[PDB]
Parts: structure tokens; sequence; C-alpha cells
């Protein structure tokens, strides 16, 4: 199914057809996206999904989630190779996550690094993600 | 009760067969609850035009022997955060119109017209209503 | 050295979609079993 209209049935967790509170934060940012806080600031209190799709459809109109998070991931490419330590990423998705479980987090670095590399290529893992 | 299933049968047939989508009326009136799933992996083989024997074996495959209270008490009780057993009516709208085989407006306005009173729903009683009356 | 908080959030919200989804497929079936009998009701 089209990835925004299942971000909304998914985060919709009362059913209710209404997302609200963190969970919209959440299902924008399970699409890709990184709002500004000026951008979170200016949410309402809560999205029907005719709300929510145009939300959404604006703002992809003007950011690319495919190349913001390839560009976030190459602040932290310092071999400059396309590559992301796999242990730093562990390592800081433990300290500063709020949602994972530790087994979650295990599951995603052995699927970025099927080889156990150490390294992720991060585009390919981005890509192989927002399928 | 056989002759008036084949009666009913043949007063929708045309040439002997009937659609698929009248067999899952046909099997309704019986008092089965097929899916749309099940129409569409009957159809798999058997095609969507069914003559009688066809649609015996269809009815025959629609008893879902699986059905219980409490997987689909569980099923709501996704929906309800407090755990104490209700949901809106707008809730139940959404949820029905939104997941698995999602109802029609026209279907879940009667269903709610017939089944809702107060804006406050008790989906376990609600389920247990809703498996009453099935043919066993 | 920039914040992995930005790329945190948006990993983490992503993978708790993808928990969403799996536990409701595990109560879609009986979704649709309520949903049969609805219809049978309204025959």
């Amino acid at each position: 199914p089209p990835r925004v209209r299942e971000a909304f049935a998914l985060f919709d967790t009362d059913g209710d057809g209404e997302i609200s509170g963190r969970d919209l934060v959440l299902a924008i940012r399970s699409c890709g996206v990184s709002p500004t806080p000026d951008e979170i600031k200016a949410l309402p209190m809560s999205m029907a999904w005719p709300d929510f799709e145009a939300w959404m459809s604006k703002k992809l109109a003007s950011y690319n989630p495919e190349e913001e998070l390839i560009k976030s991931f190459k602040a932290f490419d310092r071999s400059n190779d396309g590559t992301v330590s796999a242990d730093e990423l562990s390592q800081v998705m433990l300290a500063l996550g709020e949602l994972l479980s530790d087994e979650e987090v295990k599951a995603m670095i052995k699927e970025a690094d099927p080889n156990g590399t150490g390294k992720i290529q991060y585009a390919n893992f981005v890509k192989m993600l927002l399928k | 009760e056989a002759d008036e299933m084949y009666a009913r049968f043949n007063a929708r047939a045309s040439g002997g067969k009937v659609s698929t989508g009248d067999a899952m009326i046909l099997a309704r009136q019986l008092g089965l609850a097929p899916s749309y799933a099940d129409k569409q992996a009957f159809e798999e083989k058997s095609g969507d035009n069914l003559d009688y024997a066809s649609f015996q074996k269809f009815v025959g495959t629609s008893t879902h022997p699986e059905d219980n209270i409490e997987d689909l008490v569980e099923a709501f009780a996704y929906f309800d955060v407090s755990k104490h057993g209700y949901l809106t009516r707008k809730q139940m709208g959404n949820i029905l119109m939104t997941y698995g085989e999602p109802l029609t407006t026209e279907e879940f306005n009667a269903l709610a017209a017939e089944y809702f009173t107060s804006d406050q729903i008790d989906y376990r009683q609600f389920c247990k209503a809703m498996l009453e009356a099935e043919n066993l | 050295a920039s914040s992995w908080e930005p790329l945190v959030s948006v990993l983490e919200a992503y993978y708790a979609g993808r928990r969403h989804k799996k536990q409701l497929l595990k109560k879609t079936p009986f979704i649709i079993r309520a949903q049969a009998h609805i219809r049978r009701h309204l025959v």
C-alpha cells in the first residue's frame, strides 16, 4: 500500500481516524521526514486523513526523504566512502532512542550490514528501506 | 431445509449456474459467514460461475470452525488503549471501514442502526451478538 | 560534531511503524471474520 496512507493507518492507535500528539510526529517521521521545530510547533492538535495527506503531500513536494536521509548519514561518513560504523549507530540508537527495544536495533544493524563488514553502505540501506 | 436451498439457488441461476457474488448472498442466507478471501480462493480453482454441486462445495468450505469469541474480542481490543472494553461509534466505524475487508458506508450504517444504541459500544457483547445465529 | 538525534528519530519511528504493521497483521484475520459475520447478519 502507498506509504503515507499506510503510515496514517499504522499510527492511528485508537483507530478513530485521527492521529494526535506524539503519534502525529511519529507518523511523519515514519515516512522519512524530519520536520523542522517550526513545522512541529505549527502542527495542529490532531489530523484526520485529509489533513495528514495534504500536509505530507505539500511537504514531500519540497523535501526528498531519500536524499535528506543519505545527507544525514553522510555527516558521520568519516572515511568518506559511503559507509558509517555499525556499532556507532547501534550505540547512538540505544542511547537516544525511546521506542525501540535492543533486539529491534540489533535486527536493523544486521539488515544494513549483512556481511558483518562493521560498515553500513547507508545509501543502499536507505534505498532498500524506503521502498 | 435443503429444498429451500435448492430453490433459492435456482431462482438466481442462469443455465444452472450462479455468480460467486450471488453465492456469497446464498451462503449468508444459509447462516454462514464467508469472507471475500474465501470467494477469491474458491474462484482460483472453480471460476466465478458455480453449478449446484460446486456451490455445495463452496458452502462446505466456508464454515470457519476457527471462529471464537476471544480472538474477535482481542482483534477489537487492539484499538482500545485503556483496555477497559469500550469503543466509540467513531472508532467502530473507522476500524470496520478501514481494516480487513472494509465495510461500505451503507453496510456500516445499517449495522449501526440495528446494533449500536449508545455512543459507547461494549465490543465483547457486540462480538458475541455477531457470532450468534451461525448455522452449526 | 553533528547530532545523531534526527537520524535516530527517523529510524526509531520507521521501525516502530514496522512493529505496528506486524501486530496489526496478527489481528486483521479476525477483523475480517467480524466483517463476514456482520455481512451475514445484514443479508
